[PDB]
């Protein structure tokens, strides 16, 4: 049905919004952003 | 119990990872792992952490692999039946300094330094406690208390007597990123690393939690609206009773 | 017009461009057979023909937009149809196959006829006025016209009786096709080429019409729940149909629902001259609360008599209007309304409801 | 039983009662949600407060007394009374 | 008839969800039942996904749990659910009992229903306790040990039943394995008991906050109280997420993360929070047999409640004194729960004895006395 | 110098922490006096300043906690 | 028949077919958010099978 | 045929030589819709007072419709002209007749009628449905007023009503039968003398989806009615609305054809004998209408089943109606229109209603041509616009415990 | 549950004695006013636990007018609880309208039941 | 019921040569401690002098110890299990650390929560070493 497909729209929207806000709020703490200092 | 028995309650330090939306300071995780290997590995096992767990958290895969080769592990004995050993690999768990609890107790005046892979989730104060424990040693034990031989006084330890004795001292470790190595800095780093080791899902857990709260809060508001809307006919009913 | 069967055909133009075709089986009404046969027969009319079943004929008719019903009257059994002018060749043919070769299957007698007939009887008798009128006909015309108009379980009827009453009736001399808004020549052609051509001229072993034998001075009482009703019935010769139509309209008639008439001044009162081929019954009825009806029927009796001949003459035009209204396609009426005085002293009386309250004939 | 299905719920013969209502899609949803959730909620809390407060006050007073006594017992001044118990 | 009535399966689903003639005046408290059912699913659902990774051997139970937390993909989520969801299951069950105690949902037409309720309660506690023993932490192991030692107080069979429970001479591998098996199982027995609960509910329907008969005004359930069920469910899930994702170990005890060691007893032994009240009662009575009997009575006296409640009016919503008594009872129950976690000390032993005394006095004195007094007061006031 | 020691030094000098430090120091003096007598080993109750130390450390922690990690 | 209660204040200000369209929007949004949450949960659980 | 006399009044007549009887009546609009709560029923009372006058052999009757009122003097053809004069007189002396009238007796008559419409279950159900649907506006009021308001009417109220509404611009003389139109027009012109005045502004009305439940458990059945905002006499969908209604048509369980009626709903409700009877209707007022059904359910446990199935069959209106159903509905609506226009009394009432409320009357042949232009797609477009997912108004009288509250029935309007 | 026979027995035990009457009756009215059921349109007898054969018989033997008034009051109480609102003071049930209308029928039902029980154990 | 494999292994023999002449050692029989010890000469004598009547518990050292110097004590310090601490309490023998209760050198519930003297297992000594 269209429920299955539509669920992807909302899931992806929230997932990308959070996975773009989180690595902005925490960019100073995550690994991928700190690894440069210790390399 | 007496205040001494329960142990002084550790305060609440504003850790970088307390709030609902902050991750671990992975810089602090790496520094804490450095302090661990440098100091704590003399006594503490920390078995449940495998080198693979460090890739993408505090060490690049190459560094974890290299740290793996630096150690020796027991392999399946050769086809001739003789024991054989291999350099460590990522899948291998970090090795403790003692072969068994008997050895650990023998080498520490009978005290058994607990495995640290769950020490943060296995203590009342959590991370704070560890910090308060590592920097809670007073230069002069409170007057009147007599400690059993080999024990050192730490108010945050239940009973007031802990076999550890202060370990973190100023400039004991040269951090890889040039961070100063004050005893408080080392204590914070070790506490953060041990908290990660006891809660490797912390960052993923809180991110999933944020997504779940967003979804469920929007959905709960929608449900509130839908219920009030579909109940408007009932809450707006008006009756009359007109008998003769 | 007529065909070799002697089936009369009457056709005349209509105002509302509907061919209100109707067939009037002259003496297949409730008077002819044993009590209630005509009702069941009327319920069998349109169900299963030798040409189209019920579920086919009804569906086709509804597609064509037409309506059809079968109503039982004490004189004749009427099969009414109503359809657009384009639709005559269909319905007429169907009507033929209704009079001839109607199936009368037992499963219809048990599933569609007896249940429906019982429901109609119960619904009609729930009205105290109609129960009173049936009793009035019973006690005024003891047989024939007094037969109950609807099937009642008190007189069991088996399918064979209804089938044998369809046969031995429905004959050519016994049916009169009447239409409104259909060319008489086209209708004659359709009837001649329909199944009506195959009906026998007369019934060989039935339809022995009996004399009317009007009885007066009688009375009856029929206890009933709910609303009560008191009725007064004057049997009248056909030649008197004019006198009483003027009388009824003078005091108030069901066909003319209007205030300001003497009978309309009392609650629930009405009058009506039921007209039949060989006799008629003038009924003055009152209905409602038993206490109200008790005085209402006496007031209505006093009103029917003591009606000024001047007002009776004034009511002639209203009576002519009422006759014109009644003369539908199915029930052709030819009554000359004269102002001649109409007596009431020969009345039958019937009471229904709270018999402890309703008066007896001796109180009028 | 004391509750039948919809046709016969066991309600006594009900009569003369007329129930009017308007459709949704034709009524203001959340008509007074904001004002009611404050004023009416405060009214309900005011009515029901004492029933929860008097038992709560009693139980929490007992608990506070017990807790303070226990804290006092385990101190350098409560040692003697702790021994006597 | 509509497909939702002609088909027997859909007919049942309709009778219970779509056309159940619920009363129109039920608060949000009546939603708790649905939540409980929801929780029963969650406990089962996450539960079935933990046994797929949990190894019941005593030498593997704790390591297996840590493998779930650390190694399985969403294993941390499944464990935190299965645990905090049990805590929330008991929160909702205590709220469902509190609602049934405040409103007279236990009175005449539903006494049978109430009985199943109590049984469910009892059964649930077992399940929860048993499941907790599966973690085989310090507190897990020593809770099992204390429980079995207390059950060793039965007059004659006590010395023999305990080895049958332990499957040995102390909490060991057989004990943990049988606890795992019975813990996987008993939730389905509880599902059957919940079905019986719903049948006993459907026979006479649900009560009202006003207590009076709802038959005069009953509403369907599909457009009404299903969308109220959604509010309650989403609030439940929102708080459940605030716990599972943020501070998931708040309700648990830290000592449970130390692998079980019979040779060292931890400083204090406490059940998981929701069993603390009864545990307190158990300690209030000195005799071990007395303690276990008193505890199981503290659970079973709910059965006596519908007969000790001599109230002519159903429910407390319109009763002054009975509301005070009910709230005092609730706060004493919370006080018992609090004393459960506190050490047996000078003031707390006497306070717990008094709290247990009043807890039982509620059912056997206060409810009958207060109900009779209020019946008389109602009649005298109206006259 | 590490921030933690300087924070403790600053806090213990605060007015709120002053009475606790006072009580703790005269407790130390009193316990030393008790240790001076030759019969100390025989005393059943040998006093100690654990409680005063705990009060002082709690009142100092309540001050250092919110500020410390701003220093690291 | 009789005088109905005055609903003037309760009546919505919005169009006849518009408010139901908005109701459709939010009911479908709730359904699809629930579907997304169920997808996330089911995927997380089944990932344990791997 | 039309002729606007002096005074500006219009005489509209539909003469047919085949007419059995003739009729002529004066209608002056302003039925209950022109009243208000305090003075409701005054139009019916005034019309009854006028119609109670001496008939001079004719049959003088009152109309008392929702939006228009009038007095009709039925009479045989040759007498028509006399009847003409009669009504003209009755209306040129309307104020005098009202003044000289003792309204007591007429008020008990009107109260008896008002009780009648509140006892006949169908009349009560439909009156309540109209009241709730148009609640807040004058159109909600009963045609005959309520027993509480009738008793409170006085002569001055009727005089004010006549002065406001009995004016040339608001009155029409309708006639039918077999007579020369010019003769009747001339006879009325010489005798009609009514006050001048502007056509009163017709009060507004707007449909409001609502539910009213007069549950009387003592009755033997459940008399319910459900309808949506229909099509007024002005709307070009008028006949389209009638066709949509006839698609579902009538049904009486005990009728012989009950097992053979075409409509699908009839076949659906006979499987368990869900309903005893029902009839679909499209009531049309001047500018707004009510399109729906009335139903009587004998088994009190199957009201919900009937409502569910009927609303599902309505849902079919916008999706799956076949050319067979559309053709049947067209034919049945044409036949019903022709039946409604047979009796001269009905023709006169229809002429008055149309001329007063829409200004122009479409002949029956024009109506047939307009209906025959309907295709199935037009009916489905109308179903989408007016039936599919539109608010419904509900009414019920007895044993309606099983009639689930609004939301269930309303949601049934859009489920596939 | 306590029988209306016993409730009335106790109430008349109290009312007969002037001291207890004076002490309680003011408290009885105060308790019934604080009960808050009157603010929802309910009379006291509407609150009675209907779900018992004795009480079911009592309602089943009520007059028509009392039965319909009880139905309307119960429906009004349900609606008020549903909408979380109370009747204004002027519309609430006054103390004098709380007339104990259903008590006599319940007492008759209990009299019948008690006689049946006594005679079954004759 | 106990399954042969669990049922056997109940004996759990532990060698006694290693313990100091006066010391406390812990043996894990039946998934519980069996705090054993060999009595010191002064301690054995001190107990003989101590009056059983003085203790609230009705027990005596002579009944508690089968073999004189070598005696067996179960690990739980208190009647409700308390992990046993070493050399603490009213007599300086053991501390019921779970509640901080005092356990005597006798092992009786000398002071605090425990109801009775520590339960004694089957302290059967075969020559050099013994089995619980
Ligand atoms: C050398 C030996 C070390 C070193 C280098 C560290 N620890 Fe610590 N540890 C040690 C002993 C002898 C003990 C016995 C504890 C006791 O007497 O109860 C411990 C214990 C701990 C604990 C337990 C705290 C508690 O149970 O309350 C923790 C936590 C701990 N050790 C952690 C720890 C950390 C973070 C270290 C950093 C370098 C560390 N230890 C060093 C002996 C030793
Ligand atoms: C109402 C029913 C149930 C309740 C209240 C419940 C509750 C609990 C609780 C509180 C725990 C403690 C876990 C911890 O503290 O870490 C637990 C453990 C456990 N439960 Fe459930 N449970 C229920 C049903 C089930 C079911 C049906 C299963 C099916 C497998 C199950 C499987 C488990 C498992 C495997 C554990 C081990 C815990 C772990 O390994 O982390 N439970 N249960
Ligand atoms: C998994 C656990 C349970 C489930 C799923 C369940 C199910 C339900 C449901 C669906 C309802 C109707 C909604 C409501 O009234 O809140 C209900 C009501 C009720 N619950 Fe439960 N129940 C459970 C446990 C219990 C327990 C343990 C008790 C008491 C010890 C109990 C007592 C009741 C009672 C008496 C009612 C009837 C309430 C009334 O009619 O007023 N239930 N239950
Ligand atoms: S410590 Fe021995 S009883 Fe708890």
């Amino acid at each position: 049905a269209t429920i299955f497909g539509g669920a992807f729209a909302f899931q992806g929207f929230f997932d990308v919004a959070v996975n773009k806000w989180w690595e902005e709020h925490n960019k100073a703490k995550l690994w991928k952003n700190v690894k440069g200092k210790f390399l | 119990m007496t205040a001494a028995e329960h142990g002084l309650h550790p305060p609440a330090y504003n850790w970088p990872h307390n709030g609902m939306f902050e991750t671990f300071d992975h810089a602090s995780i790496r520094r804490g792992f450095q302090v661990y290997r440098e100091v704590c590995a003399a006594c503490h096992s920390l078995d449940r952490i495998a080198w693979r767990n460090l890739v993408g958290v505090s060490h690049t895969t190459s560094e974890a692999k290299a740290m793996a080769e630096e150690l020796e592990y027991d392999d399946e004995p050769d086809d001739e039946g003789k024991p054989r050993k291999r350099p460590g690999k990522l899948a291998d768990y970090i090795p403790g300094p003692y072969e068994n609890e008997q050895a650990a107790r023998a080498a520490n005046q009978g005290a058994y330094p607990p495995d640290l892979s769950l020490i943060v989730k296995a203590r009342h104060g959590g991370s704070d406690y560890i910090f308060s424990l590592l920097t809670g040693y007073p230069d002069e034990p409170p007057a009147g208390v007599v400690l059993p031989e080999g024990s050192n006084y730490n108010p945050y330890f239940p009973g007031g007597a802990i076999a550890m004795g202060r370990v973190l001292f100023d400039d004991l470790v040269e951090y890889e990123d040039g961070t100063p190595a004050t005893t408080s800095q080392m204590a914070k780093d070790v506490s953060t690393f041990l908290n990660w080791a006891s809660e490797p899902e912390h960052d993923d857990r809180k991110k999933w939690g944020l997504k779940a709260l967003v979804v469920l809060s929007s959905l709960y508001l929608l449900s509130i609206w839908v219920k009030r809307f579909k109940w408007t006919p009932i809450k707006n009913r008006k009756f009359r009773f007109d008998p003769p | 017009s007529s065909i070799p069967n002697s089936v009369k055909i009457a056709a005349k133009e209509s105002a509302t461009d509907l061919t209100k075709l109707s067939v009037i089986i002259n003496n297949a009404g409730s008077k002819t057979g044993k009590s209630g046969v005509s009702h069941l027969l009327s319920k069998f009319t349109f169900l299963n023909n030798g040409a189209k079943s019920a579920l086919r004929f009804t569906r086709e008719s509804e597609l064509l937009g037409g309506t059809f019903e079968s109503k039982v009257t004490r004189d004749a059994l009427i099969l009414n149809t109503t359809f657009l002018k384009q639709d005559l060749p269909y319905y007429v043919e169907a009507l033929g196959n209704v009079v001839s070769n109607t199936q009368f299957a037992p499963h219809e007698f048990n599933e569609i006829v007896l249940p429906t007939a019982n429901a109609e009887t119960k619904l009609a008798n729930a009205n105290p006025a109609f129960k009173g009128v049936e009793k009035l006909h019973e006690i005024t015309f003891r047989r024939g016209l007094g037969n109950p108009l609807f099937y009642n379980e008190s007189t069991p009827i088996k399918l064979e009786e209804v089938a044998q009453f369809s046969k031995e009736q429905f004959s050519g001399e016994n049916i009169s096709i009447v239409a409104e808004g259909a060319n008489e020549e086209d209708l004659t052609k359709f009837v001649s080429e329909s199944a009506f051509c195959y009906l026998p001229s007369s019934s060989s072993n039935g339809a022995k019409a009996l004399p009317t034998n009007t009885f007066t001075g009688q009375e009856a009482r029929v206890p009933s729940s709910g609303a009560s009703s008191a009725l007064i019935g004057i049997p009248v010769k056909p030649a008197d149909f004019g006198k009483y139509e003027v009388l009824s309209a003078a005091i108030g008639t069901s066909t003319l629902p209007s205030t300001s008439t003497p009978l309309a001044q009392i609650p629930g009162a009405t009058s009506h001259l039921y007209k039949y081929q060989d006799a008629g019954l003038f009924v003055i009825s009152v209905s409602g609360e038993a206490s109200q009806v008790a005085q209402g029927i006496k007031q209505a009796k006093s009103v029917a008599e003591s009606v000024s001949s001047s007002a009776l003459s004034e009511a002639v035009k209203a009576a002519e209007l009422s006759v014109a209204l009644q003369s539908t396609v199915d029930s052709p009426l030819n009554v000359k309304v004269v102002a001649e005085e109409a007596p009431i002293s020969k009345f039958n009386y019937v009471a229904v409801g709270d018999l402890d309250v309703l008066p007896y004939a001796d109180e009028l | 039983t004391y509750m039948g299905w919809w046709g016969s719920l066991g309600s006594p013969k009900q009569k003369y009662i007329t129930q009017y209502t308007i459709s949704p899609y034709a009524a203001k949803p959340l008509k007074g949600a904001a004002y009611n959730a404050v004023f009416n909620t405060f009214r309900r809390t005011k009515n029901q407060f004492l029933y929860v407060a008097i038992p709560f006050v009693v139980v929490w007073s007992i608990w506070t007394r017990a807790r303070d006594y226990n804290e006092y017992l385990y101190t350098k001044e409560g040692r003697e009374e702790l021994e006597r118990v | 008839m509509p497909t939702r009535k002609s088909n027997t399966y859909l007919s049942l689903v309709n009778s219970y969800l779509i056309d159940s003639p619920q009363p129109s005046s039920i608060n949000y408290w009546w939603n708790l039942g649905s939540l409980l059912g929801l929780c029963l699913v969650i406990q089962i659902a996450s539960g079935v996904f933990l046994a797929m990774h949990y190894s019941s051997n005593i030498e593997l139970a704790f390591d297996s749990v840590e493998h779930i937390m650390r190694d399985v993909n969403a294993g941390w989520l499944i464990r935190y659910i299965h645990a905090n969801g049990a805590s929330f299951f008991f929160i909702c069950m205590y709220l469902h009992i509190g609602k049934a105690l405040y409103y007279g949902s236990y009175k005449q037409p539903r006494v049978m229903l109430w009985v199943i309720g109590v049984v469910i309660f009892i059964l649930t506690m077992a399940i929860a306790f048993m499941g907790y023993c599966l973690v085989y932490g310090q507190m897990s192991h020593w809770g099992a040990t204390v429980i079995t030692n207390l059950l060793s107080a039965i007059p004659f069979i006590g010395n023999d039943i305990v080895p049958f429970i332990w499957g040995g001479f102390s909490v060991s591998n057989p004990t943990i394995q049988r606890f795992f098996a019975l813990h996987f199982l008993l939730p389905f027995i509880l599902a059957a008991l919940v079905c019986m609960h719903l049948m006993a509910l459907h026979v006479h329907g649900s009560s009202n906050p006003v207590g009076i008969t709802g038959n005069i005004d009953r509403l369907p359930m599909h457009p009404y109280f299903i969308f109220k069920d959604l509010i309650t469910v989403f609030v439940f899930l929102l708080i459940f997420s605030l716990f599972v994702f943020y501070s998931p170990n708040t309700l648990g005890h830290p000592d449970n993360y130390i692998p079980g060691n019979p040779m060292v007893t931890p400083p204090s032994i406490v059940p998981e929070w929701y069993l603390l009240p009864f545990y307190a009662i158990l300690r209030s009575i000195p005799d071990k047999l007395g303690g276990v009997i008193a505890m199981f009575g503290a659970i079973l006296i709910l059965l006596s409640l519908p007969y000790t409640d001599r109230s002519i009016i159903r429910g407390n919503s319109f009763k002054v004194l009975s509301k005070l008594a009910f709230y005092l009872f609730v706060f004493n129950f919370i006080l018992l729960g609090n004393l459960g976690q506190l050490h047996v000390e000078v003031p707390y032993i006497q306070l717990g004895q008094f709290a247990t005394a009043y807890y039982f006095a509620h059912y056997i004195i206060v409810v009958p006395v207060i109900s009779t007094l209020e019946n008389i007061l109602y009649y005298i006031g109206t006259q | 110098a590490d921030p933690l020691d300087t924070l403790r030094e600053e806090c213990t000098k605060t007015a709120a922490c002053k009475p606790f430090d006072h009580h703790f120091h005269e407790c130390i003096e009193r316990v030393t006096k008790e240790q001076e007598e030759p019969d100390y080993e025989h005393k059943h109750y040998k006093e100690d300043c654990i409680e005063e130390f705990f009060h002082l450390q709690h009142c100092v922690n309540d001050c250092v906690a919110p500020r410390l990690f701003n220093r690291l | 028949n009789y005088q109905q209660p005055d609903y003037s204040s309760y009546l919505n200000n919005k169009s006849g077919q518009g408010s139901r369209n908005f109701t459709y929007f939010m009911v479908g949004s709730m359904g699809l958010l629930s579907a997304a949450g169920a997808k996330s949960t089911v995927e997380a659980f089944l990932s344990s099978f791997a | 045929k039309y002729t606007t006399l002096s005074n500006g009044v219009t005489v509209a007549t539909e003469t047919n030589p085949a007419a059995k009887t003739s009729s002529v009546g004066l209608f002056f609009g302003a039925g209950s819709r022109s009243e208000h709560s305090h003075s409701n029923g005054i139009s019916a009372l005034t019309t009854n007072v006028l119609a109670s006058q001496s008939a001079k052999g004719s049959l003088l009757t009152a109309k008392n419709d929702r939006e228009f009122n009038g007095i009709i003097a039925q009479t045989t053809n040759d007498n028509i002209t006399e009847a003409g004069k009669l009504i003209a007189s009755i209306a040129s002396n309307a104020v005098d007749i009202v003044e000289k009238t003792d309204l007591t007796k007429h008020k008990q008559y009107l109260s008896a009628q008002a009780s009648a419409v509140e006892a006949d279950p169908k009349s009560k159900v439909l009156s309540h449905l109209y009241s709730s649907a148009f609640q807040g506006y004058s159109l909600a009021l009963p045609t005959l007023g309520t027993t509480e308001s009738v008793e409170n009417l006085e002569n001055q109220d009727s005089l004010r009503h006549l002065a406001k509404h009995l004016v040339n611009n608001n009155t029409v003389i309708a006639a039918s039968g077999n007579f020369d139109h010019d003769k009747l027009a001339d006879a009325i012109e010489a005798n009609l003398k009514i006050a001048e005045g502007v056509k009163p502004e017709i009060k507004p009305a707007s449909f409001l989806g609502s539910e009213v439940r007069m549950r009387d458990d003592t009755l033997p059945k459940a008399y319910i009615s459900i309808a949506v905002h229909g099509e007024g006499l002005n709307s070009p969908n008028y006949y389209l609305a009638k066709v949509a209604a006839a698609i579902y048509g009538d049904f009486y369980l005990h009728s012989t054809i009950a097992k053979f009626t075409s409509p699908k709903l009839a076949s659906i409700v006979q499987e368990y004998n869900i309903v005893e009877s029902y009839n679909h209707y499209s009531k049309s007022f001047s500018d707004t209408g009510i399109w729906g059904y009335y139903a009587e359910i004998a088994d009190k446990f199957t009201v919900d089943d009937f409502t569910h199935f009927s609303l599902k069959e309505w849902n079919r209106l916008s999706i799956s109606i076949s050319e067979a159903e559309v053709a049947r509905a067209k034919a049945q609506v044409k036949t019903a229109l022709a039946k409604e226009l047979a009796n001269s009394f009905a023709v006169t009432s229809d002429i008055a209603e149309k001329v007063l409320l829409v200004g122009h009357r479409q002949s029956l042949r024009e109506a047939f041509e307009k209906i025959d232009a309907i295709k199935v797609n037009d009916v489905k477009e109308w179903g989408k616009s007016k039936v599919w997912d539109r608010d419904i108004v509900i009414s019920g009288t007895g044993l309606i415990e099983d009639l689930l509250d609004y939301n269930r029935n309303r949601n049934e309007m859009a489920m596939m | 549950v306590q029988s209306m026979t016993s409730v009335v027995k106790a109430a008349n035990f109290i009312l007969a004695r002037p001291t207890l009457s004076k002490i309680i009756t003011p408290l009885a009215q105060k308790f019934t006013a604080y009960a808050g059921y009157r603010e929802m349109g309910l009379k006291f007898n509407d609150l009675l636990l209907e779900e018992t054969p004795i009480m079911q018989t009592a309602i089943k033997r009520l007059p028509s007018e009392l039965n319909y008034s009880r139905n309307f009051r119960i429906l009004t109480a349900h609606q008020l609880a549903l909408s979380h609102q109370l009747l204004p003071a002027e519309k609430a049930v006054k103390p004098e309208e709380d007339d104990n209308y259903l008590i006599p029928y319940i007492l008759e039902a209990e009299k019948e039941a008690f006689e049946k029980a006594e005679l079954d154990n004759i």
